[PDB]
């Protein structure tokens, strides 16, 4: 039991590092898209006035 | 300043005088070999040929890459996206295609030769110079034009260099010959066009790209076609290259060119650092137009090859890594490793297709299962060296492994000295 | 002569402004430019004031000068409609592009029609069986309804719409109208050759027995042509619906390209952009297009429209606006395709108005809702299975995961149009076979059979006939040792007699590309035009 | 239909017609509220009336804001929904109860129009798409 | 909010009293200033509020 839990928790660290690595890239894409869309909104507001 | 009009829509020199010449994005040569002599000017913005002007893609364009010509076969007149991260071997596949067109051009008649155009958009000038030295020292510059809008050039030149190269290749398409154009880093053309659009104060869309950034690549890639018999019968094959960030192929320009081209060559960044080169993502990369335009014999073995690599990815990286190992499906693991190491291939060495179908015949029919996985790359060159060269000529002329040929091939494949083991 | 003739004021891409000094055309009225290299048809979009209209060109504007005479046609874009359009390919402005002569027009209709009124609406929810398992089970298609195939560039909404053409339009009794909006020209040529070969398009004298009209505005066309070619397809379909009284099929590949072409021309019309970069008039343009496709009291149109999501974003405004116009959405997913499941239909994102127990019967409805419940319970467990494995699930949940992994292989199906690149023959599946199969997988009748026995099979019979072949084959590890001996002198000569009977081809050096070549003389100095128009070199001043 | 009025500005209609149709329906429903009867008003797809208002104001060249909506798109729904009241006995005692509908995108409740109309209305009825496919119909969160 | 505040400021300064000023949703002050700031000729700030927030 102890030696199989030692391997199952290694598999869980591997899976929760893989999931975290994909979710970090997803967050970075969402962050980049967020600054881009907020900046495009500010430029579209300023180009209607200037 | 005084601005004079020239009286002509934006044109580049097209013709047989462009072969061997390095060019910028506007038509004037930069290799220092004087002006273009045996040439004439045509427009860079041509409407693509219509529906009647085309015919179905029948003939195969051999890349010379084993992983490409077996799993994603590419016909003449196709558009095949080469997509992947930075330093995953996209340019290597493209220049293996150009070198292999040089290698096959000396063995076909002149109506079946392929004249290449390499458009380098946003590259370094040093890598373009090294690539010109490569195409000169491999003899491939005789059939190759190179358009070069580098990173130092103005962004209108990087925007227009794919259209310039496409007109230079549309000469070969329209005159009944066969063309092969490679838009290397077509993402950089969309970056240059985004620069031109934002400096023109046009309202940006997704990822600050203009609204007509799909039209930018569809104009370019619809000109790669296979013309009908009443238009000379010529063809133009496009190899657009799109670079992805962290393997995100759901990006804007990536999914634009995926929804334009016929198939894809996904080059995975994980397999490129595990030594598997070319790092072809076999699960994602398709080619559904040159699937009918495949060399038979390679169509006889490569379907079984792709099926066995499909059922190899049912135990992919959980052989005993996750929980357990079966040891009845040890065979699919120790055969998929052989089929993987069979498809690895070093750079600047493209293979004729008759020497690829024999290698995948030896890898698939079971002539290499007792070879260790560390020496299958030596076993392949030992098979190609030790089997007599008559079977290569018979398979190249007949165009299929005949029932008269597979017996002699299994005869010549059981008397080869596979090293080690 | 000077009346009804304006001149080009300014050329901004596909947007041309024309100044009419005498009298201005109406909005949506078509104009024609005199002296162009092609037939350049403009369509008036705005009145800008100062006697100037603002138009949208149906072809390219390269070569336009700001003095060119522009003739008002006095009408919108009129295209030929009728039974004489059957078997013909026509572009956005009704010109025959199939090189089969002029189109024998029964009439010429304006491509801008008002939508049919509220009193001319037909509310008849009748099912249309397609032979696709996931479509007939989880989101069935209405017989006279609007159908969307939402997809993300490579997930298979062209293969799905080709299979719907293969399955539905052959069993249909009316006329089909394929509108190609912004798709590949190779795909239009492939569909033309397949429809000529299969006999639904006939050439020459038997052209009247052709049952399909193709209207093609593909992605090589400028954004003015891709913005109005759906209207041409609608006009050809609306003539069959209204005047002919027929039941029409209308397949529109990539109705997104209409929206994208309007957003391309909208930046040069001088508008402030809306959300993520589209035109402010997205919803009203899409509504004015999609409300013309209606099963009325005098005819029905079964519309199947492929919709493209731009970066696998269903929250993008152009598919999110399209979602409210359709009776049955079939959302194809990238992840389902990456599992190898084809058609890659998301079962928990595709919906239909026909999935109602009072219209398709309670048995079919209860089976579809049970399959969706098992798939939703598996999707709830997708994170525990990933980060912990299946060994930590409950015994009731491992059964849920097993039945869900069976039903999500069983939703996949081979297609008759995909058999050319997959090798497996296609499967048409009747509706009762789908309900009878998914009843058996829901109740637990097939917990014996493995998960891959459900993958890419037709019905529940073929699951059992594949689990037989999967267990004959593991018993076929020890069947025989195959060897063919004393064979070489039966019918096969040798290695060297074969190389003597091949026909080696002749090769030629110095390829000779100077045959039929013009070779004009490009001099060194760049040639410009002086003020009298002569082709002179540049002056020596900078 | 004996007790129901239907105000229908469809997708083929102009943007000011879809902008004005909730106000037309509220004015038709205020007759019952002001004459002592009790009314029920359903503004189906209020997130499409906001989109029609966005188009109508962007083509009037007013400066855009969050997701290119007008700045006063809160006032658009607040002055509409505040007309649903329960009057005093000296005004008849009549009532009007509103059921505005907002469509969210992938369950994003933090959208602009969604958060505005949540801050305007009294209650909320959340319909999740994961409760819908688990058999729970209506999918009340 | 300025009207409620000047009633409280009269009750604080002139009457000298100790005042309670309950303000329900002071967010709507900034929201109401945001709805007019594009029409006052101000280019927008961060997420969509006025530059003078
Ligand atoms: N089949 C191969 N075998 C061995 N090495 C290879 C192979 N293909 C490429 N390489 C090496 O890996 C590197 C990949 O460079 P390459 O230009 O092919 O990638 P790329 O995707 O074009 O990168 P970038 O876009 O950044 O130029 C090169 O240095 C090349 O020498
Ligand atoms: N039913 C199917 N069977 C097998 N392969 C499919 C199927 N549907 C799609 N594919 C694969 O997915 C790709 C989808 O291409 P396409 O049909 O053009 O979709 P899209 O128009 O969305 O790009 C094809 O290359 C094909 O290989
Ligand atoms: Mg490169
Ligand atoms: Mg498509």
């Amino acid at each position: 039991e102890h030696a199989s839990r030692m391997s199952a928790m290694e598999n869980s660290t591997k899976s929760a590092g893989e999931m975290l690595g994909k979710l970090t890239l997803d967050y970075n894409r969402k962050r980049q898209a967020t600054i881009t869309t907020e900046l495009i909104e500010i430029i579209a507001g300023a180009s209607a006035l200037m | 300043d005084l601005v004079y009009r020239t009286g002509q829509i934006v044109n580049v020199p097209i013709g047989p005088g462009t072969l061997g010449r390095v060019t910028d994005g506007l038509g004037q040569p930069i290799d220092g070999k004087g002006p273009l002599t045996n040439v004439r000017s045509s427009l860079v913005e041509v409407k693509a040929p219509g529906i009647i002007a085309r015919q179905s893609v029948r003939e195969p364009l051999f890349t010379g890459v084993k992983a490409v010509d077996a799993l994603v076969p590419i016909g003449r007149g196709q558009r095949e996206l080469i997509i992947g991260d930075r330093q995953t071997g996209k340019t290597a596949v493209a220049i293996d295609a150009i070198i292999h067109q040089k290698n096959c051009n000396e063995q076909v008649p002149k109506a079946q030769r392929v004249y290449c155009v390499y458009v380098a958009v946003g590259q370094k000038r040093s890598t373009v110079a090294q690539l010109v030295k490569l195409f000169t020292q491999t003899g491939a510059m005789r059939y190759t034009i190179m358009v070069s809008a580098t990173a130092s050039d103005a962004a209108p030149l990087q925007f227009l260099a794919p259209y310039s190269g496409c007109a230079m290749a549309e000469y070969f398409r329209d005159t009944g010959k066969h063309g092969l154009i490679i838009y290397d880093d077509l993402s950089k053309q969309s970056v240059a066009y985004r620069q031109m659009s934002l400096l023109l104060r046009r309202p940006p869309g997704r990822e600050a790209f203009p609204g007509d950034v799909f039209y930018l690549h569809s104009r370019l890639l619809e000109r790669a076609a296979k013309l009908s018999k009443e238009l000379g019968g010529g063809s133009l094959t496009a190899f657009p290259v799109i670079e992805t960030q962290a393997g995100d192929v759901s990006a804007y320009i990536a999914t634009n060119v995926i929804s334009i081209t016929d198939g894809q060559i996904f080059l995975e960044t994980e397999l490129f650092y595990k030594g598997i080169r070319p790092a072809l993502n076999v699960g994602l990369s398709v080619s559904r137009v040159g699937s009918a335009a495949q060399f038979p014999g390679m169509k006889q073995v490569a379907g079984t090859l792709k099926l066995e690599l499909a059922q190899y990815r049912e135990v992919a990286a959980f052989a005993q890594f996750g929980s357990d190992l079966d040891a009845a499906t040890q065979y699919v693991l120790e055969r998929g490793a052989r089929l993987t190491e069979m498809l690895k291939q070093k750079q600047f060495a493209p293979i004729p297709i008759e020497r690829q179908t024999v290698a995948v015949y030896a890898a698939t029919k079971g002539f290499l299962d007792k070879v260790r996985v560390q020496d299958i790359v030596a076993a392949e060159e030992a098979v190609i060296s030790q089997v007599n060269p008559a079977v290569f000529k018979i398979l190249k002329a007949n165009g299929k492994i005949t029932p008269a040929l597979d017996a002699h091939l299994k005869a010549e494949l059981r008397k080869v000295k596979l090293p080690g083991a | 002569p000077a009346i009804d003739a304006g001149y080009v004021s300014q050329v901004i891409g596909p947007v041309v402004d024309v100044r009419f000094d005498g009298e201005l055309p109406s909005i949506l009225s078509s104009l024609e430019v005199e002296g162009h290299s092609v037939r350049l048809v403009l369509e008036v979009a705005q009145h800008m004031g100062d006697n100037t209209v603002r138009c949208i060109a149906m072809d390219s504007t390269d070569g336009l000068v700001r003095g060119q005479k522009v003739v008002d046609t006095g009408s919108p874009i009129k295209v030929p409609v009728g039974r004489g359009t059957l078997g013909r390919i026509m572009n956005v402005i009704g010109e025959p592009v199939d090189e089969q002569g002029p189109i024998d027009a029964a009439d010429i209709w304006s491509i801008h029609r008002e939508a049919p009124e509220f009193t001319e609406q037909s509310t008849e929810q009748e099912i249309l069986v397609t032979g696709i398992k996931v479509v007939d089970l989880l989101a069935p298609y209405q017989r006279g309804g609007k159908i969307g195939l939402f997809g993300g560039a490579g997930v298979g909404k062209t293969v799905l719409i080709m299979e719907l053409i293969n399955n539905v339009a052959k069993a249909h009794g009316g006329f089909s109208v394929f509108a190609g909006v912004g798709e590949r020209t190779r795909e239009g040529n492939d569909l033309y050759r397949e429809m000529i070969e299969s006999g639904v398009i006939k050439l020459g004298a038997e052209r009247g027995n052709s049952k399909c009209t193709l209207v093609y505005g593909q992605m090589n066309e400028p954004p003015g042509a891709r913005a109005r070619v759906a209207l041409t397809g609608l006009t050809v379909a609306e003539y069959f619906r209204d005047i002919e009284g027929q039941d029409v099929l209308l397949f529109v590949d990539n109705i997104f390209r209409f929206t994208q072409a309007n957003s391309e021309v909208s930046a040069l019309l001088g508008r402030i952009p809306s959300a993520v970069g589209y035109q402010p008039t997205l919803a009203t343009d899409l509504g004015g297009l999609q409300e013309r496709i209606t099963t009325t009291t005098k005819g029905s149109i079964t519309s199947v429209q492929a919709v493209y999501v731009p970066a696998d974003d269903l929250t993008d405004p152009a598919p999110a606006t399209t979602f409210a116009h359709l009776d049955a959405t079939t959302v194809l997913s990238r992840s389902i395709a990456e599992l190898g499941i084809y058609p890659a239909v998301d079962p928990l994102d595709s919906t239909s108005r026909m999935l109602n127990p009072n219209v398709i019967g309670a048995e079919h409805y209860n089976v579809a809702r049970g399959v969706q419940k098992v798939l939703q319970d598996y999707k709830n467990l997708q994170d525990i299975i990933a980060i912990l494995g299946m060994d930590e699930l409950s015994e009731e949940d491992k059964l849920t995961v097993a039945r869900a992994r069976k039903i999500q292989r069983f939703l996949s199906q081979p297609f008759q149009v995909a058999e050319v690149f997959t090798g497996t023959p296609g499967k048409y599946v009747d509706l009762a076979d789908t309900i009878s199969g998914f009843q058996g997988v829901l109740t637990g009748k097939y917990d014996d059979l493995p998960e891959m026995a459900f993958y890419m099979v037709g019905d529940i019979k073929e699951v059992k006939e594949k689990a037989d072949k999967m267990a004959k084959d593991i018993a076929s590890r020890k069947e025989a040792d195959n060897k063919k001996v004393s064979e070489e002198l039966k019918d096969i000569p040798s290695l060297d007699k074969l190389v003597s009977e091949i026909k080696e081809v002749v090769i030629e050096e110095d390829d000779g590309l100077e045959e039929d070549f013009k070779a004009e003389a490009l001099s060194s100095e760049t040639v410009v035009l002086n003020e009298e128009g002569k082709s002179v070199p540049l002056p020596k001043k900078n």
